[PDB]
């Protein structure tokens, strides 16, 4: 039906173009007997959120519906879930974080050295700095997601 | 006909001649999870469309299409 | 140069609110939606439609404005070639004999980055241009092998490669970026000045505007 | 000689096993006429740093030497350099950071919702939290490098 | 009137208990000829935001109204404004950030030493770690505000 | 003696101007029977660290000495210690971090709104951004200390 | 001990949604709203009402359950005294002669933290208890001067201070916290076991529950 | 009567006897910006209330009240 | 079980200071250095030597302690197969006929993660075990095709695949991890209990110790 | 203006390596060490010596270069006055009758920030100048009370305050900073142009250089 | 003589006339923990020095000095 | 003989029979930048060693070795 269409290419409009039955129509057309379908569907549904009242609350009720359904499902592994979410959201795995920090330790002590040396063109002092300033270098991605989450875990 | 992926996949078929492949792709989107905004089809290079037809773009028996994950850079 | 204050509110409109899958152009079998097009915003990383399109508006402008035989390759071409040999690249171009042209552009996409390899048939040499600093030697050497073995098995004519040359593109020449987001433009803007044998003379300061303009030239398909 | 060996498989010992000529012996066996060799070599040399006095200062003098050499070299593109460093160090490029934050915006408003809903097993409240706590999820890599750098750009 | 009351002790209900004239009634009862009143009032109004549709959009329209009013006011110093906001929001000033980092540099190299020494009770290894984990030590405040802001400055 | 002088106004030179007996001379002139003296002294000693070999290792041996002494002292409360360190180092306490995040939630949703509104002078777009960029607003202090610490708790 | 599953949904209700200035208790001229009360949540930092209240429920429980003359001071008392001398603290307590009591509690609030100074008139000695590790010597010495000069100028009777003693409270005795949020409880829970001459024997593990309970005992004002 | 602050302020007055000071505070809240959820009044210590009256709590001429910034800790 | 306090200071010694390329074991043509071995530390992500070794100590313990024909594949096997077909995997195993064995382990490494596919020749079925939650269907289907076409072109004997079965491994059975670092153990520990037809019964709480032990069993090569 | 390349290496030398308590100037009973002086670096927050000095070099330059009676107050003056009334500020200035002067500067330090209150005896009015945006009304009103009650109890002469005026300093006039580190200069640079009845006309762009210069003028004490 | 702090301290004394107070401060630094790089003395305002003498700066019986925590801003 | 990479490389050769390939790898490490701690060689699967010899491990004409980037996971 419209629900299967919607899924394929989610969209605020595709979502609102289902009236109030959308919420319950998706949690029902979704097999909560193996968290991979619930994750992939919990994601498809929220990949639509936009600040706007309509699309916002649309999404909420649509998810409170898919979550109950699966929280009363025995075959539902709540654990494998949270766990499969955090990965396809980069909050878990994504990179050998330790090893990385490990490869920086040295290069970061040398580069942090050069800069302070006399034999360093006064030119780059402001190039380098105004360089780890562009968003692709300053904007921190999941370490932000992670915090927004904690914020709520402690609730407020 | 077939739909060779990037990963090292190789899923094969057949379909109606002057048939609208608009449905040969929404299906295989579900059949892989791959949402289309993330992937793109390309036959021998030329991006296939909804409204095109295996018949039209003249592909024959054992003809392989290709799917790529959307790329970006900067 | 130009800035039609009205042509401006035709931009903020396509980099605007509403549908993310809402079409706003069409051509060479590509549909640039309000999603793709938005990669052209400031600091935003460009996609493969936005590029695979402005790369085709180039062919049209060379042919109707009296410029070199401009044949462009898909951004998905090199990758498939770095893995699937020529054999799985063979029929790609059957609707065309290549050497019949003069210039050939190839959008080199190395995950998270964009470079360009310019094949000048006239000159019998290729060039790898990279906004950042990278050098591409292994990147060119693949392409040529594609070509020596391209014609050899499509015209029984080999290719005296001793006649052929390629090479890197020293950064002191061509302008480099000063961030890590605007590589998608340097990767196209090269592909233009190079397509009109015009000296690549531009800087970062201009780009942001090349940004707006590009959505325009890409919307109307009216390449200026 | 020993220098070419060292390079291949750098190592604190390989480095100290060169006496005081190591410093100058590497900046000299290194062609500073195309920053890619200077980066790859500035990296190989510092991939040896260990807190220890010997290996530490060994590395410093070894780099102050390679940097002068190239800072008096015309063909040396100081710009392409800094720029090729920051990449193979993940402080620049590495990921479409914006697009990423873009894909989190929604999923992070929903998951941040579920958690606060009544229909959420009081079980996970502490599972989830004590989950974005493991180092592979808390330990932030290059957003640390980046800061240590700034620290010095403002010098102290 | 109700508006002056509301101000004193803002509140989602006090805010909604004004019908649709609230928005425009506050931007009007507020003298935008010296940013300190606009800040103090832009703050009082948003110190009410709660995720909920009502109170959310109530707040938005209430602010879009106070902002226009002052953006068409000559005596309005938009600069002194942003600037007086960021302070009473800790994103600017709050602490001699450099000097601070300066006083940590050393203590952080020593404490980072002790920990790694043999003469360090294997006891604290997990005490110390599971100690800079409590929210009052992990939850980062304004360095979060700051990022959420940037996120939008680059718009999405 | 020199040790009591040194303490008052610590200093790299005051420290090195004690020969090799400095290390052991301080751990001994320091009563490790109530962690407040050990903290205040562990701090005074490390408030001298400077990258330089001399002053660096001087400090290390000086601390490995004060730590053993107190780790073999019964009256020594290792717990009250770590705990009194983290405070006078801002990694613990310093501010009602939750409450703070609580007061930002709203103002940060409004200001994050205004910016995106049409009625917002295209002027500030780059003023605001290039404003939470000055180090006194970007340079994060103890959330850096905290990370450098963790780095080691997981050792490398 | 206790956990009335129903008495529980009387808690999640006061640490819940709705008004932030919504009253939920009243007494000794204090109104604990859904704002104050919420500081009792997990990891949340407690205020001065939440504390200035549970500090008054203490007086009531000592008087109706047969315990020592319990006189409590405002959390705003010490500060005003560390700055405005006794003179600006004089009339504070005119509705009461102090030495007439046995025990006196004083909520020491050092910005961002909470400690307690226990004055035991019976024993003629004071104690500063700190959940963290701090020692308070200068903190006690102020209070006593308040007292020697308290009675001296309210009964012309000085105070042989040679008779008086005070002192710190070694951390190895009284339980310490293992974080930096739960100090507001250690600052009250001390004030209880100390108010019933009961050995301070509790740990962090319990606190979270002391948390819920406290809103209850504080709501009903039914101090258990 | 007077309203001595913490800062080192000292603003003085007078008012109606059996008068509701509910209005002696909302005013001075605006008169300082200080919102009441952040500050608290206390006369000689005993928190004053809305419904109380300068008359009742028996304060006389030149009687000083006190205001404190709300405190928190942990 | 065991903890020889002395065998302990043989561990802190190999996860210690000094050379990073300093060898500390050797076998089946592999050299575990003080670099590789260190991936076995707490929270540290394990490499392909550490795993390609404990995966060979398994073969030795099955053969000298009377257990099933244990044939193990290189961690680099599946990848090369997911890309280079069987043809570029052909000669890999010429020094061995496979079906001649009973059990076959295959270390599935999906960049940043580790899973395991267990082929039980006895039972004619394969199993994909994943510490996290993932399901591997496409992962198994590749392997089998490797096998039907493995024997078919090495013994002219096909493989009635109708006789063959495989399947995922529901997470409610086999223990899952509770972090994102300790997957390298779950990926081996499975490979053991599975190699002795022993019920996979273990938890995260144990792992940290499985950590130390593994360096030991891996050092001495004395598999316990 | 000026930049003696040699006078420059007299700067990088005092904002350099070595002692942190190493003196590099002396005067009006103040010793600016390599610690204090370093607060004048870029983005670095200035102290109370660095300011209490350049605030005294001002008096000297007005007296030897023919400028108004310049009396300056300690940065610790206002604070002590906002708390300890005049009585605990009384004898401060006995070595001087004030009204005998023309202009009086007062470094207003509100924790983490710096502002300035300019008292112009000639004009009988005060001004609070703040680099950021703040308005100081309560800040001025304190000072005046200091003064009405200053002379009243040091010359039995009150002060018709009806004759007196003060006021804030609108930000659209005096330049504001564009960060949060450089307030210590705006707080002095005001104190100069104001001390020579010279129109405050300067911007952020200049400051960084005002930075270097100030260490110079402050080192030599040679106020330029 | 006395050494009134900022906190609301008030510690009193006496000492030698033409005596070097260089030692009246290093002592009280330890006697409070306060390191001198963080605090500064000021008598009636004029910063006292090492080499000065209670005698010289002419202070008398019951004369109060002052100590302030070092301040900074920007 | 040849040294087929992972990328989609294919660099070919020849060398001495009972010759120590210890030198066939340090060379190609430089010849690619690839440091050996990051990559590993494997002939038909069996990791080659320093001390082995093309002769010994019996490889013949047109025999392809393989190189892989070091992998890790958790």
């Amino acid at each position: 039906a419209d629900v299967s269409t919607f899924l394929a290419f989610p969209s605020p409009e595709k979502l609102l173009r289902l009236g109030p039955k959308s919420s319950v129509l998706i949690a029902q057309q979704t097999d909560t007997s193996d968290p991979e379908k619930v994750v992939s569907a919990f994601l498809k549904v929220s990949s639509v959120f936009k600040d706007e009242a309509t699309v916002r609350m649309a999404v909420q009720d649509a998810v409170d519906a898919l979550m109950q359904k699966a929280f009363n499902s025995s075959s539902f592994n709540s654990n494998t879930f949270l766990t499969r979410l955090l990965v396809h959201m980069g909050l878990l795995k994504s990179e050998d974080k330790v090893k990385a920090i490990a490869n920086l330790y040295g290069p970061l002590m040398a580069l942090n050295h050069m800069v302070q040396q006399d034999y360093f063109p006064k030119a780059l002092a402001p190039l380098l700095l105004a360089f780890v300033t562009k968003p692709n270098s300053a904007l921190e991605s999941s370490s932000f997601a992670r915090h927004s989450l904690l914020q709520t875990l402690y609730k407020v | 006909l077939k739909v060779a992926g990037q990963d090292g996949s190789v899923v094969q078929f057949k379909i109606k001649r002057h048939t609208p492949l608009s449905k040969l792709m929404k299906a295989y989107c579900e059949r892989q999870g791959l949402s289309m905004r993330q992937i793109r089809f390309r036959f021998d290079g030329q991006p296939i469309n909804e409204t095109d037809t295996p018949a039209q773009l003249e592909m024959e028996d054992e003809d392989t299409i290709d799917v790529f994950q959307q790329q970006t850079g900067g | 140069l130009e800035l039609t204050e009205d042509m401006e509110k035709e931009i903020s409109n396509a980099l605007g609110h509403g549908p993310q899958d809402e079409i706003l152009s069409s051509a060479f079998k590509l549909r640039i939606t309000r999603g793709d097009i938005q990669t052209l915003k400031n600091y935003h990383w460009l996609n493969d439609e936005v590029i695979n399109f402005y790369m085709n508006l180039l062919v049209e402008r060379n042919k109707k404005q009296g410029y070199p035989a401009l044949h462009v390759f898909s951004t998905f071409f090199y990758p498939k070639l770095k893995s699937g040999g020529y054999q799985a690249v063979k029929r790609w171009t059957k609707g065309v004999n290549l050497f019949e042209q003069e210039i050939i552009l190839v959008p080199i996409h190395r995950k998270v980055h964009w470079s360009l390899v310019v094949i000048d048939l006239r000159k019998k040499c290729l060039k790898y241009l990279d906004s950042m600093g990278q050098k591409g030697h292994r990147i060119c050497e693949i392409l040529l092998q594609y070509l020596q073995d391209e014609s050899k098995t499509k015209r029984n004519s080999d290719l005296n490669l001793l006649e052929w040359t390629h090479h890197s593109m020293k950064p002191h020449e061509i302008p480099q970026q000063l961030n890590g987001s605007d590589s998608g433009m340097f990767t196209c803007k090269y592909a233009d000045y190079i397509s009109r044998d015009k000296p690549i003379t531009f800087t970062q300061h201009q780009m942001p505007l090349f940004r707006k303009k590009m959505v325009w030239e890409i919307l109307h398909q009216q390449l200026l």
